[PDB]
């Protein structure tokens, strides 16, 4: 699993693989490691796959409960908290979860990184998963506050591209969303081996 | 454990208790607040005034945070408890949320453990009433009043307590635009709602306010004083 | 004392335009042994959904009548049958209650959406899962995914029509694929035992597979 | 249990034409020492079932008390509804998946016979609970012993009769006391039809040693 | 069982109390205690109502009772009450002293115990405890401090106090005497054994039927200590020259 | 330690050992194995010390109870079960075996075996860890229809050949004959215990 | 007067008044019937409703495939029972693989219903129930009372005016037995329609007719689905 | 007041509250038990109130054993929660001493767990009596009954109900000591027959359960040939 | 003295009776259920000019296809409401799907009569709830009304009204509702009707106005909107 988050002038970039595994044998190629919370709230997911889908939709569930009583939606930085402490309750029960919280709230653009441990950090940019370390090379070396909209779309492509590439645990499909200020867009969800080969062309 | 129903229904659908409960708000000692452009104002009276009695220890407008305060009315022993309580529960909110909880948040927790007083076993309804004031992140000064029973309404100015209802013939016909056009302006309205009932008007009143943004205030004797001259 | 083990199987689930299948073998294994060679492994749940279920029989059998209890008592509190996909999301949660002492169980739903199409969804022990075109679990499961992935989504070709998957071709491919998995995996043979769901309602069809 | 004390081995169970047949012997083993060499494994359940046991004998000895109280129970209602064969197979497989997802088990392979509305019933329960049903069951060393017998003449003989299946029962008896060491050569047949079920025994298999000589 | 219920914690139809309002009578008849506070310290003064000839003297005193370094109190009304309110308070002190690792601001232990009491008022179906207490302290927010709660669980700080027979009429003559911050030690006993001539129906005080407990500070450390007769003699003696 | 119990018309004939061990050291010497749950039921102790006393006198109370309830004298085998019930009950925390030996109105003279909480009656039963070493002694020897006397002696042999094998028991023998009439205790000792081929 | 106001205080003629009121909550609920033949248990109630733009209440509820209710009294308690029963029938079918006897499961409400009925502070169940179902002894036709007793019957009527199609009941009883699916519907229908008013008529609207028999699992017929069985009847 | 709780007695030392629950047991149908020379024979008057009711319902006798049968009289659903725990009871001796459990002891567990609810306010006494009956060759034919109060007595002949006055003195008009099962099922169904009202209380159905050495031990419900016979013999003989 | 399960001579619970009479001093609340959708109409019943109108919420969204309009004690509304959008969200969670109005109307309703004071556990009710509920939504079956009371009793309504002129303004109702009216005639027949029933005089401030239809989610009506409605 390679998934990457940052946050441009244009607001925040989220690109995901699609790939799933168990063991050598490749599962899926086509599993989805973005959860859309709501219109400007997204969950990516890495790790377990029955403990991301499980904790991020619980989350959604009280997300959701949240904007019934309060009358309005969550903040990014209180969703995330409220991941943190959920998992934060089986601490040392073998959880395993990394995932990135991205919304944008009424303080703009908001990146948070929570994991099973109760780490929760808010940040410009992240990428979770065993091709993290891949896509960080890639996106730190490409990345520029001023990007465009295009320019911040190729840097995501090109990072999770090349983490499928050198990680055998990442691969399938690169789902990206935009986290805009009215809300999130899916931008693509091109396949990365018709990626790889145009970049090596 | 005592598990009997207190609160019940009456025949023609009452609730004794919850009535009861309000009586005792009632001979409260009068508690006035108003909702001004940029500030919020809290006047307790101070009823029986000793001259051997600490001032400080009797205060009936508290903190629950940095943002929100209140004036209560009716027992002062089951106002402590609810003070409490909402006191825990907006560090919990700041904790759990990052971020001060909104003035109607805090009314709303507190409304809401009184009428779960009134439907337990074993125990009786809280017998006080409160004013809740204060600022949320946006800048909006809020006023807020929770009764034993556990509704709650926003109000733009209210009086609680002995004489109440004719603080609030008072000030209906004395709010406007008008007259809370300045920070002065908006505690003088309180202050002379405040005269209506409080005998001996002078230091017989507990005045307290909270401007945008800082911490709670409170005015002392002599300031109060002169406010009262200009009366 | 161990309290799991490993009784064999194989279970696939294809999905078509107004089609469903689901298929598994016969064989119940245990060691080196057969428990019994006429145990299948697809349950009935409604009129337009099938389950396959795979790997410790004590749990496949437990789980079963699990589901069969929540689909009753949603029906009672609902006063409607539980559709394909609200089984599927019913299931995840009910694998991961048990997620520090989990079924060893490899589940496959099979049957038609809301819409009449043909669904099928595919989920690990724990309970992720997810909604597929077709999908091969338990015991030959390595055999046989790779087999669809080239004959029914057509990886790999080129210059090939993609013509939409037909009852007829798609039941061929299920009798193919059970054949070539009884002579390579141990614990799959014995007999196929094929549902296969439409609005009509649910037929079954048994084919013989080796005995050794 | 954790730790299987005294232990019963092989049980044996062939389904007939119009009951069904099933035979263990009367060994309850302590390790490899034949402790208690007058024991039954065999249970009569009602009219219609009968059990065979084999493992740990106290854990059968508390699933003989509590199935015993159950059919006297049902049996006091006098409402004319009685467990049935399956019923009771059913109840067995519940009771040990319970105690094995409590990882507490009742260390114990029973084979469960019966004969109700002309149909007979041969099923299987484990201590894990895996149960199944078919033709003919062997538990424990029968399994790799006798089931391949039973299997072998059920292949070419689908329905067998009382005497054919009686026959083949004590064919297999008899492998058994001469490969399985932990087996005795006393043995009883419970057979459950139409009349009810019927316990025989002590019975002994006739042995060969002609082999020694050679 | 409903019918033996006597209703201890619900409201009358006036909004009222009775248990408290009753335990409160109670109180109103026990011995008289006065509280006053000096620039140089703080005292209780009690009438003993422990009085016949054949009482043995074994104790520290009647009704003051030491909280902790810092603290005392003295009670009025149900006295086995009073024993259960005095070692809960013992009990409060040492738990925040466990956790702070520094004494319990006077405030701080007054309003704790008074919890314990609007408990007793609103919930569990038990009579109230039937005391009111005026505790004196020294702690190093507020220095030199006196309070009195009573079985509402309501409480106040003073400048001086009386609970106990003929509080109303101490209340007036400590209203006529007492100097804001004029006080010191000796004025404050002085006025306490003139308040409590005046509040016991008995002419002559006499220094067996009253207890005197002051709080002071020496080096750093604060020192409560009950008079002995002699000391209340003198200050009786003193009394009648004036 | 060996135990041992046998039936016969009448009654029955209960036997031990007298050694506790801890080890290679002798704790005890001259220990009574034999313990009586009833006026006509006894049980052999083996395994545990302080397990097998522990339900010992658990057994004792639960069945003082119920013969004062019923007023009259327990069954042997209501005493056999009371002790099964025990022995299965806290099979994972206890490690003895208490044979049950005893005669009543009903069955006459009854021996059980419950060891590990399986419950069965035997026309004779043999326990302990110097049992397995007269495993062969007793098939050989025992015969149906053997008197009080014959019993005894039958009894003493098989356990005067355990002790001298096992390092684990030793010491004297406690005989014990329950019957209709009543307890008859007996000790044998060192010097007069059967001798048999010590070579 | 000191008397009437507990379930655990007997009164001085050996009556227990709380009991009594609750059974008065069954008479005031809307008239149901119950009748079987030799293969089918069915059972037929008037459906009440508040006003004429509210849809009339449920009065046939499902338990399990073979067992059929119909309630009268406090919809609340009926709720409450029918989740019960239908745990039970739940437990029975995952436990023993086999539908509970319509029997057995009526002694368990017996004994459920019981229990609150001695203990200080609780109440009876203030509902009556009408129980139709087909286990391996038939059709069954039992009632169960607001008090813990339950009576088998060949057909039964409760709610406002049962008398009247009890009456009814009794008269025709003779020829149940052998009675077909739609000619025992019939005798149903007919006995619900005597406890109803001179002037108002049985329709698809206040109609709702449960059966259960040898092949056919427990269904509910409602308003268009009842028109069959009311087409016909003089 | 006080008669409105168990927990309170009456200055003449009465419990007010169990005589309530007696009178209950006092204003119902008669059941009758008789102990002969080898067995136990138990005879209801079930009133039928309805004619809808089928041929068999609201039973009044009981199968608490297999060796013990239980027929009672007063608020049905009291003695129905009482015929479950004395169920569990013997079951729960079985399962403890490994046999079945004596008569005796079986009504003194039953009659203490009756005793119960009379001490507080908490609860109310059980509006119910029953009989119970039994026979084994270990300990030949016993009969006891049990009131509200908690009171367990063996007897000979007992009748229970609103007529037990009257059929009492029936009862004691018998030689049952020497009599058998076979020939007490005929005066069983005579006396209930003959205390039975005709006017008041009409029609009725007679129930017959037996326990002894002509059923091996198991209490069951009298055959109907026997039955037939017995009703056959009470009718022309009244 | 009796317990709050008691039953009267009649067959009903006496706190439930007068549970239901608590609800007839509650103001008015009218639903129509229409095939376009279904209309919520609840007058706010404003006792003072000071208090803020936007602070009284008779209309909540308990999903994004369910409303619900309350009457009575408005403060023991507020838990069932708790627990009706618990109970969406907890069936979205496990079966990934709205849940029905029916089934949230019954979950709702199984809450009434789980009250008493002797076999309860620490938390249980001591009394009914003392208010009526309208659940308006759609489902698969489209614009669904759905009336629950004190007694546990939900029942689907054409069209329904609840509090104070229950009576008058059911009549109302049945005389101008017929099966082909239009959403357009039910907000503006509810909002005749409430004018007609109110004390006051009905304007766009002192009412709520709520509906759903097929497609959009549950929609408040601003007082743009009901002023328009109002001419």
């Amino acid at each position: 699993t390679t998934t990457l988050a940052f946050k441009f002038q244009h607001g925040v970039i989220v690109a995901v693989d699609s790939r799933a595994t168990a063991g050598n044998y490749i599962s899926s190629s086509r599993v989805n490691k973005v959860i859309e919370i709501n219109p400007s709230l997204l969950g990516t997911m890495s790790g377990c796959a029955a403990d991301c889908q499980y904790w991020e939709r619980l989350l959604a569930k009280e997300c959701r409960l949240y904007y019934l009583r309060n009358g309005e939606r969550i903040s990014v930085s209180a969703a995330s908290k409220l991941l943190s402490n959920m998992v934060y309750q089986y601490r040392g029960m073998d959880l395993s979860m990394g995932s990135m919280i991205c919304g944008w709230d009424k303080k703009g653009p908001g990146l948070y990184y929570v994991d099973q441990n109760g780490t929760r950090l808010s940040g410009n940019m992240f990428s979770t998963g065993s091709g993290s370390t891949y896509a960080y090379g890639v996106m730190d070396s490409g990345y520029q506050p001023s990007l465009s909209p295009e320019e911040a779309y190729e840097l995501g492509r090109r990072a999770i591209t090349y983490a499928t590439h050198r990680d055998s645990y990442s691969g399938g499909i690169i789902n990206m969303y935009h986290m805009k200020e009215d809300g999130w867009v899916k931008v693509e969800s091109t396949d990365v081996n018709e990626l790889l080969h145009q970049y090596q062309e | 454990s005592y598990d009997r129903a207190i609160t019940v229904f009456s025949p023609d659908g009452h609730l004794f208790q919850v009535e009861y409960a309000q009586e005792a708000v009632k001979k409260g000692s009068t508690a006035v607040g108003v909702r001004g452009k940029d500030i919020v104002v809290l006047g307790v009276e101070k009823k029986s005034v000793a001259k051997l009695q600490d001032e400080r220890t009797v205060r009936k407008i508290c903190a629950l945070d940095d943002n929100v305060c209140m004036a209560f009315a009716g027992l002062t022993a089951d106002a402590r408890i609810v003070i409490n309580r909402a006191r825990v529960e907006c560090q919990s909110h700041r904790l759990t949320v990052e971020d001060p909880v909104t003035v109607e948040y805090i009314t709303r927790y507190i409304a809401s453990l009184k009428q779960r007083y009134t439907q337990s076993n074993g125990r009786r309804p809280f017998g006080i009433s409160a004013l809740i004031v204060g600022f949320d992140f946006d800048g909006t000064p809020r006023l807020y009043q929770t009764d034993p029973s556990g509704t709650y309404h926003a109000w733009k100015a209210n009086a609680i307590g002995r004489g109440a209802k004719s603080v609030r013939e008072f000030l209906e016909k004395n709010y406007t635009d008008e007259a809370i056009e300045t920070d002065d302006l908006t505690i003088k309205l309180v202050i002379k709602a405040l005269l209506e009932v409080v005998q001996s008007g002078g230091k017989n009143i507990e005045l307290a306010v909270m401007r945008r943004d800082q911490p709670l205030k409170i005015l002392n004797p002599e300031e109060i004083e002169k406010y009262v001259a200009e009366i | 004392f161990s309290p799991y083990a490993f009784n064999g199987g194989t279970v696939l689930a294809i999905a078509g335009e107004d089609f469903s299948i689901v298929a598994s073998d016969t064989r119940l294994s245990e060691g080196f042994s057969i428990h019994t060679r006429d145990s299948p492994k697809c349950y009935k749940l409604t009129d337009k959904t099938v389950i396959g279920c795979s790997g410790f029989h004590g749990d496949c059998l437990t789980l079963t009548k699990i589901i069969e209890a929540r689909l009753k008592m949603y029906k009672h509190s609902n006063n409607k049958t539980m559709t394909t996909g609200a089984i599927a999301a019913m299931l995840s949660t009910i694998l991961y209650s048990r997620r520090f002492f989990p079924y060893y169980v490899y589940n496959i739903i099979g049957g038609l959406d809301e819409e009449g199409k043909g669904a099928v969804y595919s989920f690990d022990p724990v309970g992720s899962y997810q909604r597929d075109s077709f999908k091969a679990g338990g015991s030959a499961s390595a055999m046989l995914q790779p087999l669809l992935d080239n004959q029914v989504g057509f990886k790999n070709m080129q210059n090939v029509e993609h013509v939409p998957l037909s009852l007829d071709r798609a039941m061929r491919l299920v009798k193919d694929v059970f054949i070539s998995a009884a002579e390579r995996d141990v614990y799959t043979g014995d007999a196929l035992r094929i549902c296969i769901v439409t609005k009509e309602g649910i037929r079954e069809e048994t084919v013989p597979l080796r005995k050794d | 249990t954790q730790n299987p004390m005294v232990t019963g081995t092989s049980v044996l169970g062939v389904k007939f034409e119009g009951g069904v047949v099933i035979a263990a012997d009367m060994l309850g083993s302590y390790g490899s020492l034949a402790r208690f060499r007058n024991i039954s494994r065999i249970m009569r359940v009602n009219d219609s079932t009968m059990l065979g046991a084999s493992g740990d004998y106290a854990d059968f000895q508390y699933l003989k008390q509590v199935l015993g109280q159950m059919v006297i129970d049902e049996e006091l209602l006098g409402d004319g509804h009685s467990y049935s064969p399956r019923a009771i197979h059913s109840w067995l497989t519940r009771a040990m998946y319970s105690r094995r997802s409590k990882m507490n088990p009742l260390w114990n392979t029973m084979v469960i016979g019966g004969y109700a509305d002309g149909e007979s019933f041969l099923g299987y329960v484990d201590m894990l609970g895996v149960a199944y049903e078919a033709p003919s069951l062997a538990t424990g060393y029968g399994a790799y012993l006798a089931q391949p017998l039973l299997r072998e003449v059920l292949e070419k003989q689908p329905v067998l009769s009382q005497t054919e299946a009686r026959e083949l029962v004590e064919r297999c008896m008899r492998v058994l006391y001469y490969r399985d060491a932990r087996s005795y050569n006393r043995f009883q047949i419970a057979t459950v039809t139409e009349k009810g079920v019927e316990i025989e025994g002590p019975l002994s298999a006739e042995t060969n040693w002609e082999i020694a000589h050679m | 069982s409903r019918r033996y219920d006597s209703r201890t914690t619900i409201f009358s139809p006036e909004g009222r109390l009775y248990q408290v309002e009753y335990a409160m009578e109670a109180i109103g008849h026990a011995g008289t205690c006065l509280g006053i506070l000096a620039n140089d310290g703080v005292l209780l003064a009690a009438e003993r109502r422990n009085i016949h000839k054949l009482l043995d003297e074994v104790f520290f005193s009647e009704k003051i009772y030491k909280l902790n370094e810092d603290m005392a109190c003295s009670v009025a009304g149900i006295t086995s009450d009073a024993n259960v309110l005095t070692n809960e308070l013992r009990l409060i002190a040492q738990r925040y002293l466990l956790q702070y690792q520094e004494p319990i601001p006077c405030e701080q232990l007054v309003t704790a115990l008074c919890d314990i009491k609007q408990a007793y008022t609103q919930f569990g179906g038990k009579r109230p405890f039937g005391v009111s207490l005026l505790y004196i302290g020294w702690d190093k927010h507020y220095g030199f401090q006196l309070y009195q709660s009573d079985p509402s669980g309501n409480y106040g700080g003073w400048k001086a106090t009386c609970i106990g027979n003929n509080s109303a009429a101490a209340v007036s003559m400590l209203k006529q005497d007492y100097k804001e911050g004029e006080m010191t030690l000796k004025s404050a006993l002085a006025l306490a054994i003139k308040v409590l001539n005046k509040t016991m129906d008995v002419s002559k005080l006499s220094a067996e039927k009253v207890e005197i407990a002051t709080l002071t500070r020496e080096n750093g450390k604060t020192v409560i200590r009950v008079l002995k007769q002699k000391e209340v003699e003198q200050l009786i003696k003193n009394h009648e020259e004036e | 330690t060996t135990i041992m119990a046998v039936e016969f018309d009448g009654g029955v004939v209960v036997g031990s050992d007298s050694r506790v061990s801890a080890g290679e050291a002798v704790v005890n010497r001259a220990f009574n194995k034999l313990s009586p749950l009833h006026q006509h039921i006894y049980c052999a102790l083996s395994g545990s010390a302080a397990d097998a006393q522990a339900m010992a006198d658990m057994a004792a109370y639960q069945l003082e109870l119920h013969g004062l309830e019923l007023e009259e004298p327990p069954l042997v085998l209501a005493a056999a079960n009371v002790v099964r019930n025990i022995s299965y009950k806290y099979r994972e925390d206890l490690s003895a075996h208490l044979m049950i030996a005893g005669w009543d109105r009903r069955d006459g003279g009854q021996v059980y075996g419950t060891m590990g909480g399986m419950l069965t009656r035997q026309p004779f039963a043999i326990g302990g860890s110097g049992s397995t070493y007269i495993y062969g002694y007793v098939d050989a020897a025992y015969k149906p229809g053997m008197s009080p006397e014959e019993c005894r002696s039958f009894t003493t042999n098989a356990i005067a050949l355990a002790m001298n094998r096992d390092g684990s028991s030793g010491g004297v023998i406690h005989l014990v004959t329950i019957t209709a009439a009543g307890v008859d205790y007996q000790v044998i000792l060192g010097n007069e215990l059967p001798k048999f081929y010590d070579e | 007067n000191q008397y009437d106001n507990d379930v655990t205080v007997w009164s001085p003629q050996g009556r227990i008044h709380q009991i009594e009121y609750a059974m008065e909550a069954v008479k005031q609920g809307s008239a149901t019937v119950g009748l079987k033949s030799k293969t089918h248990a069915v059972l037929v109630a008037l459906k009440r409703a508040q006003s004429e733009l509210a849809a009339h209440q449920k009065k046939i509820l499902h338990v399990d495939n073979h067992i059929g209710i119909s309630i009268a009294g406090l919809t609340a308690d009926a709720r409450l029972l029918c989740n019960f029963m239908r745990q039970e029938c739940l437990d029975s079918r995952f436990v023993f693989d086999r539908p509970l006897p319509v029997s057995r499961l009526v002694s368990l409400i017996g004994s459920k219903t019981q229990i609150p009925t001695q203990r200080y502070g609780r109440r009876p169940y203030g509902v009556g129930l009408l129980i139709a179902g087909y286990d391996d002894m038939g059709p069954h036709i039992f009632q169960t009372c607001p008090s813990a007793n339950y009576f088998d019957c060949r057909a039964m009527s409760i709610g406002a005016r049962s008398q009247s199609a009890r009456t009814y009941l009794e008269r025709h009883m003779s020829g149940f037995m052998e009675c077909n699916l739609n000619e025992l519907v019939k005798h149903g229908l007919r006995a619900l329609r005597e406890t109803l008013p001179a002037e108002q008529d049985l329709t698809t609207k206040n109609v709702s007719i449960g059966i259960v028999g040898k092949d056919l699992e427990f269904t509910i017929y409602d308003d268009d689905d009842v028109s069959p069985f009311l087409e016909g009847l003089e | 007041g006080y008669d409105l709780s168990a927990s309170t007695f009456s200055p003449d030392g009465r419990v007010f509250q169990v005589e309530y629950a007696m009178k209950a047991v006092e204003n119902s149908s008669t059941a009758i038990g008789i102990r002969c020379k080898d067995g136990v024979v138990f005879g209801v008057e079930k009133l039928v109130l309805s004619k809808l009711y089928e041929e068999g319902s609201n039973k009044r006798l009981f199968n608490v054993d297999r060796h013990v049968g239980m027929a009672v009289a007063g608020l049905l659903a009291d003695a129905r929660s009482l015929a479950d725990i004395a169920r569990e009871e013997a079951s729960n001796f079985r399962s403890n001493f490994g046999y079945n459990i004596p008569l005796k002891h079986l009504a003194d567990r039953v009659a203490m767990y009756v005793h119960a609810y009379t001490l507080y306010s908490a609860v109310r006494p059980f509006g119910c009596s029953f009989m119970l009956g039994s026979y084994s060759v270990n300990d030949g034919a016993q009969l006891y009954m049990i009131d509200p109060s908690g009171v367990s007595y063996g007897y000979w002949g007992c009748a229970i109900g609103k007529a037990r006055q009257a059929a009492k003195t029936e009862i004691e008009k018998l030689q049952m000591k020497e009599m058998t099962c076979r020939d007490i099922v005929k005066e069983v169904a005579k006396i209930i027959y003959i205390v039975h009202d005709e006017v008041k209380d009409k029609a009725f159905e007679l129930e017959l359960s037996w326990v002894g050495e002509i059923t091996k031990g198991r209490h069951e419900i009298v055959p109907k040939d026997i039955r037939e016979e017995a009703e056959k013999y009470a009718k022309e003989s009244l | 003295d009796r317990g709050v399960n008691t039953f009267s001579p009649e067959g009903r619970l006496f706190q439930v009776e007068y549970a239901i009479e608590a609800i007839k001093l509650g103001s008015t609340a009218i639903g129509i259920q229409t095939s376009e959708g279904v209309c919520l109409a609840v007058e706010k019943r404003i006792t003072s000019p000071l208090m803020e109108p936007s602070s009284i919420e008779k209309i909540v969204e308990i999903d994004a296809h369910i409303g619900c309009a309350m009457s009575g004690l408005i403060a023991d509304a507020k838990t069932l409401i708790d627990k009706a959008r618990v109970e969406t969200q907890n069936h979205w969670f496990t079966y990934n799907e709205t849940m029905t109005v029916e089934s949230v109307t019954q979950a709702v309703s199984n809450l009434a009569l789980q009250f008493g004071e002797e076999d309860a556990d620490p938390g249980a009710m001591s009394r009914p709830f003392g208010v009526a509920l309208l659940f308006g939504g759609v489902d698969e079956k489209g614009p669904q009304l759905f009336h629950m009371d004190p007694s546990g009793t939900f029942v689907q309504c054409d069209a329904r009204a609840i509090g104070s002129a229950s009576e008058g303004a059911q009549s109302s109702l049945q005389e101008v509702y017929h099966k082909s009216m239009t959403l357009k005639e039910a907000i503006k027949s509810s909002l005749i009707i409430l004018k007609q029933v109110m004390e006051e005089k009905l304007n766009a401030t002192n009412i709520e106005l709520a509906t759903v239809q097929p497609g959009q989610n549950f929609h408040m009506f601003t007082k743009e909107e009901l002023e328009e409605v109002i001419k």
